[PDB]
């Protein structure tokens, strides 16, 4: 860490001088609550057929989508007080904050 | 093994199985492809599985510059000491810049159109090409960097190639913070949460952890509910620019050819400012373009984005709805009656309670988007908390935050506060009729539209050396 600095680093490194990898790139997400898994450490809920979550069976995301997210597109209520640019900046800002890499 | 074509559940695959009597997939053996998120610790049985953020949590405009040193260089125009960002040397938008092209093996953009043979673009974020409306914002921000670099070069010709890039970068990131917290966030939270989770900024705090919370990644996907099933292209008179003025979203994903060979950024931005966003309603959550036809042009099957969000939250081992309500100090519904009261919709409470069994098991995005919106805000109290809590941390925990003492002068700060995204559109496009402040509210032409002259530009006089 340099004693005096005029600009930001490219990796976010050194923004916090005490914990220099805080907010920096290619580092683990902070957790605001402990993680919740089938085995308690790795396997996601839904993983093992049979295994229930908090006493209840694990609902398929596709089924939750089919039954709670689906509607006929012709019925779409347009927002009066919001532009499509509002939806668009959120994505642009999100892409400044997080990217969970996959294999 | 190969999540892309295989429906077997061997790591790193976690494929989404098809339920009986599915509206689209009649093949039960088939499934939605899924690649588990990368572990911060591969193979360990001691650490509780966590995931990586490949980006700088900071509102520093890393989607412009890059969050990795090699990509920060292979994005700059190294041929001159004008410190600009490199551009497309093969294509232009009425003489104006276009983001450069990226060398890719498995290029998704090329599969949207064989005949055009237009690949993905190259920005500080791999997702720049995912949609032309996003390519538009990306193209605008790069243009505004070279535009600032030039306006600073003529002001201080005694400045080198590095100083120019850094000083325009500084200003860019600051404009991202200004539009985020002053314009975007109040219209996300509403006035109530905006005063609770984001009170008047005091000064930088080194004891505030500026990382992104594992939850924020799934929670901030609330925007999926604001998705319009078409890309809206508009002429210089804000009228349906033909051919293809309402192009279905399943034919716009990755289609980079639509920017280069179908009008450029200008018709996309006009249509962005003038078209209303989709309204999240308890019975109308997200569109079937993203729910049935996601990346349909580039994949063996179209994905279901709202479902991906849910499986992803399980992959990230996220605690359900009730855990987060508590985290936020909000009541925790335990039954359909209680949830009915929480959601202010018993029909939804019953449908969710049928799927989940208890609201404890309700996947964070599912429960967050199901909640009724705040006053003047586009989320309920749970997402307002998660989102708000995170943005508080990214502001007070940012040592290069625009308002912080030393980043900019008393003078530059005065200059910077005059900036707005319409003004950014005025200077980087051939668009003259612009969204009258607030850009994110304004959605009807000409009722909420003004001219480029009626907007003050950013004075870079305080920047002189
Ligand atoms: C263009 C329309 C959009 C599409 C097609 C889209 C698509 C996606 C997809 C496919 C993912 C990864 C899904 C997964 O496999 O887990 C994703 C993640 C994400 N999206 Fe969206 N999205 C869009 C708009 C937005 C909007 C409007 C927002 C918020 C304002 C947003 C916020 C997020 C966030 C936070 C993530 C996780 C990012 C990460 O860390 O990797 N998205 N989106
Ligand atoms: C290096 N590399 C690995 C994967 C990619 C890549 C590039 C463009 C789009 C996509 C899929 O689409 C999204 C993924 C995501 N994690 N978040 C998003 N938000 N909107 N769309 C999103 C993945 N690049
Ligand atoms: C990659 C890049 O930007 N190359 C450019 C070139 O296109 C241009 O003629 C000139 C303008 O400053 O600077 C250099
Ligand atoms: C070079 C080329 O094929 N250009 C085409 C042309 O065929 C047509 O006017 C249109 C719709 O098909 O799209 C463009
Ligand atoms: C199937 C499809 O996308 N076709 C279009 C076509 O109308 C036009 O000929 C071309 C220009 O090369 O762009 C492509
Ligand atoms: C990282 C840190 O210092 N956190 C502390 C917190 O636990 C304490 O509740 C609070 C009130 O003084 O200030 C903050
Ligand atoms: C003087 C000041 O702002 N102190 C706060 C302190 O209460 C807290 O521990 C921390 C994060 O909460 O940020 C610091
Ligand atoms: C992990 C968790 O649930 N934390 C919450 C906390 O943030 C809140 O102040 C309070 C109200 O429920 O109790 C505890
Ligand atoms: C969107 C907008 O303001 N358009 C204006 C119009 O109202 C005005 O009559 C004219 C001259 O003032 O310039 C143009
Ligand atoms: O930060 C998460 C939230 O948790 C709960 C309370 O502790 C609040 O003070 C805070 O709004
Ligand atoms: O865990 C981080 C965050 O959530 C909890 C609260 O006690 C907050 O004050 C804190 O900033
Ligand atoms: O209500 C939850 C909690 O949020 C935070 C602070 O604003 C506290 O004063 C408050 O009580
Ligand atoms: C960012 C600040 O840090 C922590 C808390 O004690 C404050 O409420 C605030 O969230
Ligand atoms: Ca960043
Ligand atoms: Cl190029």
């Amino acid at each position: 860490c340099p004693e005096q600095d005029k600009y930001r680093t490219i990796t976010g490194m050194c923004n916090n001088r005490r914990s220099p990898t805080l907010g920096a790139s290619n580092r683990a997400f902070v957790r605001w609550l402990p993680a919740e898994y089938e085995d308690g450490f790795s396997l996601p809920y839904g993983w093992t057929p049979g295994v229930k979550r908090n006493g209840f069976p694990v609902a398929l995301a596709r089924a939750v989508s089919n039954e709670i997210v689906r509607f006929p597109t012709d019925q779409l209520t347009p927002d009066q007080e919001r532009s499509l640019m509002f939806m668009q900046w959120g994505q642009l800002l999100d892409h400044d904050l997080d990217f969970t890499p996959e294999p | 093994v190969n999540c892309e074509t295989s429906c077997v559940q061997q790591p790193p695959c976690f494929p989404l199985k098809i339920p009986p009597n599915d509206p689209r997939i009649k093949n039960q053996a088939d499934c939605i492809p899924f690649f588990r998120s990368c572990p911060a610790c591969p193979g360990s049985n001691i650490t509780i599985r966590n995931q990586i953020n490949a980006l700088t949590s900071f509102v520093d405009a890393s989607m412009v510059y890059g969050s990795e040193e090699p990509l920060a260089r292979n994005l700059r125009n190294m041929s001159n000491q004008l410190g600009l960002l490199a551009v497309n040397q093969r294509f232009q938008d009425n003489g104006r810049a276009l983001l450069p092209f990226d060398n890719l093996h498995d290029d998704p953009c090329l599969l949207t159109n064989r005949s055009a043979r237009i690949p993905c673009f190259l920005a500080g974020d791999t997702r720049s090409s995912e949609m032309p409306e996003l390519t538009s914002m990306h193209t605008l921000l790069l243009r505004e960097h070279n535009r600032l670099a030039t306006e600073l070069k003529s002001l201080n010709p005694r400045w080198d190639g590095e100083r120019l890039y850094q000083e325009a970068r500084k200003i860019v990131g600051a404009m991202v913070q200004i539009i985020t917290y002053r314009d975007y966030l109040p219209l996300v939270l509403g006035p109530t949460a905006m005063r609770k989770y984001l009170p008047t900024y005091r000064s930088y705090n080194d004891s505030v952890d500026p990382r992104i919370a594992n939850v924020f990644t799934n929670a901030f996907r609330y925007g999926h509910t604001l998705i319009q099933p078409f890309m809206f292209r508009l002429d210089n008179r804000y009228q349906p620019m033909e051919p293809n003025p309402r192009v279905p979203l399943s034919r716009v994903f990755f289609a980079s050819w639509r920017v280069v060979l179908e009008g450029g950024i200008d018709p996309i931005l006009r249509g962005l400012m003038a078209t209303p966003a989709k309204l999240n309603r308890q019975n109308q959550i997200a569109v079937d373009e993203i729910r049935e036809r996601l990346f349909e042009q580039v994949m063996r099957i179209g994905l279901d984005l709202p479902a991906l969000n849910m499986q992803r939250s399980r992959d990230h081992g996220l605690p359900g709805y009730n855990a987060w309500r508590r985290f936020c100090g909000l009541p925790q519904p335990e039954t359909v009656g209680q949830l009915g009261t929480v959601l202010r919709n018993l029909k939804l409470a019953r449908k969710l309670m049928e799927q989940y069994g208890t609201p404890n098991n309700i996947d964070i995005w599912m429960g967050g988007v199901s909640e009724p919106l705040k006053r003047k805000g586009r989320v309920g109290p749970l997402l307002a908390c998660i989102i708000g809590t995170q943005f508080r941390k990214l502001r007070d925990g940012d040592r290069f935050w625009w308002e912080n003492e030393g980043v900019f002068s008393m003078q530059q700060r005065q200059a910077l506060a005059q900036i707005s995204l319409p003004r950014i559109i005025c200077d980087n496009t051939g668009i003259t009729t612009v969204s009258k402040n607030n850009i994110f509210m304004s959605n009807s032409y000409p009722r909420d539209f003004v001219n480029c002259s009626t907007l003050p530009a950013l004075n870079l006089a305080s920047w002189r050396e």
